[PDB]
């Protein structure tokens, strides 16, 4: 699983 | 049948604000009067009432009347609808205006045969409309800025000669909300005038003609949108607000008294979640996972949001009163993670679309969350429908990250935090058609004021159908899976602050899923055939549970359009088949990503799940992308995909060296060489590891924007060199 996550909420 | 009653209302209401003192046998001036009245809107005649207003029928110089006795000489000379400077106790109409206003009309025979005396007694109500009415709900607003600079700016100036004054006609720029801060009785004229000509049969036709714009907004605004209006009025009155509560508390009485004591113990932790205890984490913590949690620099991850780390930072703490980093610890902070989350059912629900089985949790509170949901779907039984009232409005305070984070980012003007920003404003208002609830929605019967992060206002209107549950507070907790419609979206102003109401009408929620599914299907036909896939493929699926609903589906399509546009056309058939052969999938939703199978299905432990913007599944050969938050600066979701697709490109090129097995080709040493060097080069995020190097290269290589093209051509050419062998690789091979 390759992501590219968000930003904290 | 139903037309008569709207008769019934008026005679009704008519009965308090109009009050004839005539000499010439009232039974005939009076009924003129009602003649006259009845053109105008029934609820504007409401609002009137509301505000404490009335309508005197006299005779002779209207300024002979006790209600106008106290009138000061300036107040004394006015002018008609046309700008001609009139005397008052020489006109036929006025409006006073005041904590006590007072419309008095001169009893004439004919309004009929008089177009003119008709239009302006019709113009002095609409000035009572805007500068009486409307002035207490802060409007008119934004939404009528815009008719007014349609007309302005519009090649055609015989829209401004006809409701502008010259001040208007000659003011350069539009007219912003700052202008009309500072131009209110200006604003309210050109109002009022338009809502004359509107009313007024006879010179409806000249509005729809030199200025179709105003004519289309007073339009809709009379035929419906002025109901609204008069549910906000009431809705700043004390006693309405009362009548109102009380209604609906009646009508639970006994939903309420019969409630047990489990009952109220379940809609109060619904409302507020419970925290995780640190004697309960430390006690559970096994020996080593204890003792290891003392050589970690917690603050060290990333998977831990700030008050995850801080939390955990605390449990050493008490562990002390005693005597980067490995993978294996990686693993004991992934698994704490699950453990440290708040016991948040509406959370749990928002968070699994519904899907409260879904195994992205540990299995006893997977089964604690079941248990408590399908026993508030118990309580909340009773429907809210009842013969105490039939439409009735609830309101939500939203904050706009919960459906968009990217736009939430630019909502509030930087400079004036108090504005909304029109840029962003109308971008998300674009696509936002339908929404869906997934979890219980907790509304107010009575509007009332937000959080700071919160700037949107939602009037809803439920349906009879929809159940609920009371609260002593004045709030209803609506059951879950409700189905929403967007029926209106604009700028309002309240408290000197700008906030977007959003006015909404629940639906059957098999209504909107239908509206999915069979976009859904359209998507495919339309994607198969560009692709020249078999036409009846599922490559494409949409997992929309959540309030900005509608919106993920219509991003689908372009995020998509994007991706096409900015890749080769033969490198997308050629991994696009690749994925398809193995089941893959593009999934679009706004479900956190842990709770796609697509990826959780694949998992060897729970602990492994990873919730993102965008998520590449190799043993799924799926892509996944949640809408509802913001990529670590990425300028939109497009992006994103597309760097996914990047981790795709580098799944199938890595499969065609060695098609024995699955292995990426950005795993290569030829690569994590050219990686140890220009692995610096490119966006930090890059910088974490060869398949996401590869991939945020990848991305930049197909942006939209060349000056992002050129900075991987200028700083990783060995890289974008790679790439583009890769790409021929696959095209040919």
């Amino acid at each position: 699983v390759y992501p590219y996550p968000m930003e904290p909420t | 049948e139903r037309n008569k009653t709207q008769e019934e209302h008026l005679k009704e209401i008519m009965k308090h604000i109009v009050k004839i003192e005539v000499k010439g046998e009232e039974a005939v001036k009076k009924e003129a009067a009602e003649k006259l009245l009845e053109k105008v809107p029934s609820d504007v005649l409401e609002m009137y009432k509301a505000i404490g207003g009335k309508i005197y029928i006299v005779d002779g110089d209207i300024t002979k009347h006790i209600s106008l006795e106290a009138l000061s000489e300036d107040k004394k000379k006015i002018k008609d609808i046309y700008g001609k400077d009139a005397l008052l106790h020489e006109h036929y109409v006025y409006a006073k205006e005041g904590y006590e206003p007072v419309l008095v009309i001169q009893s004439s025979e004919d309004y009929v045969e008089n177009t003119e005396k008709a239009l302006n007694v019709y113009y002095e109500i609409g000035k009572i409309l805007s500068r009486d009415i409307l002035s207490k709900i802060n409007q008119p607003y934004q939404k009528f800025l815009d008719v007014l600079n349609t007309i302005k700016n519009a090649s055609d100036s015989d829209g401004q000669d006809l409701l502008f004054t010259n001040q208007l006609k000659e003011h350069p720029t539009d007219f912003s909300v700052e202008f009309l801060e500072q131009n209110s009785n200006e604003v309210q004229e050109v109002f009022a005038k338009a809502f004359a000509y509107y009313i007024e049969p006879q010179h409806r036709d000249v509005l729809q003609l030199y200025a179709p714009e105003a004519f289309n907004y007073m339009d809709k605004f009379n035929e419906q949108e002025i109901n609204l209006s008069l549910e906000e009025l009431k809705d700043q009155r004390m006693l309405s607000r009362y009548e109102k509560w009380e209604k609906i508390k009646q009508h639970y009485q006994h939903w309420s008294d019969s409630l047990s004591e489990e009952g109220r113990g379940l809609l109060k932790k619904l409302q507020i979640p419970i925290e995780p205890k640190k004697d309960d984490i430390i006690h559970s913590l096994s020996q080593e996972e204890k003792e290891l949690l003392k050589r970690i620099q917690i603050d060290s991850s990333d998977f831990l949001s700030t008050e995850e780390k801080e939390f955990l930072k605390k449990l050493q703490i008490d562990i002390r009163d005693s005597l980067p980093l490995s993978e294996k610890e990686k693993e004991f902070l992934k698994k704490l993670k699950l453990d440290i989350q708040p016991y948040d059912i509406n959370q749990r629900l928002q968070d699994t679309g519904g899907l409260i089985d879904s195994p992205s949790i540990n299995l006893d509170v997977r089964k604690q969350y079941k248990r408590d949901i399908q026993n508030i779907d118990a309580l909340l039984h009773q429907s809210i429908g009842s013969t105490l009232y039939n439409k009735i409005y609830l309101y939500e305070n939203m904050n706009i990250n919960n459906l968009t984070a990217t736009l939430g980012a630019d909502l509030v003007d930087s400079t004036d935090n108090t504005k909304i920003n029109r840029g962003i404003f109308n971008e998300f208002k674009k696509n936002f058609k339908y929404s869906i609830s997934s979890n219980y929605m907790i509304v107010d019967i009575n509007e009332r004021p937000a959080l700071d992060n919160e700037r949107l206002k939602w009037r809803i209107q439920l349906s009879p159908d929809t159940r609920a549950g009371y609260l002593e507070n004045g709030k209803l907790i609506l059951q879950r899976n409700i189905g929403l419609e967007i029926k209106d979206v604009q700028i309002i102003k309240q408290s000197e602050k700008e906030y977007i109401r959003i006015d909404a009408k629940v639906v059957p929620k098999s209504k909107i899923d239908t509206k999915i599914q069979e976009a859904q299907l359209n998507i495919n036909q339309e994607w198969n055939k560009a692709l020249g896939l078999p036409k009846y493929t599922k490559l494409i699926t949409f997992n929309v549970h959540n309030r900005y609903a509608s919106n993920i589906v219509e991003s689908a399509y372009l995020i998509l359009n994007e991706w096409k546009n900015n890749i080769q056309s033969d490198l997308i058939k050629k991994v696009t088949n690749y994925l398809v052969d193995g089941n893959g999938r593009f999934v679009f939703t706004d479900i956190t990503l842990p709770n796609i199978a697509e990826q959780y299905t694949h998992q060897d432990e729970i602990y492994e799940q990873v919730h993102s913007k965008g998520l590449y599944v190799p043993e799924s050969r799926s892509i996944l992308l949640h809408g509802p938050s913001k990529g670590v600066e990425l300028r939109n979701d497009s992006e994103g995909f597309i760097h996914e697709f990047g981790h795709a490109v580098d799944d199938y090129a890595g499969y065609l060296l060695d098609k024995n097995q699955s292995d990426l080709v950005t795993n290569s040493k030829k690569f994590i060489d050219i990686f140890k060097e220009e692995g610096s080069n490119l966006t930090s995020y890059g910088r974490t590891n060869e398949a996401e190097f590869f991939a945020e290269a990848f991305r930049l290589m197909h942006s939209t924007d060349h000056a992002e093209r050129l900075k991987v051509q200028k700083n990783a050419p060995k890289t974008f060199q790679f790439i583009n062998d890769q790409i021929k690789f696959i095209i040919n091979s």
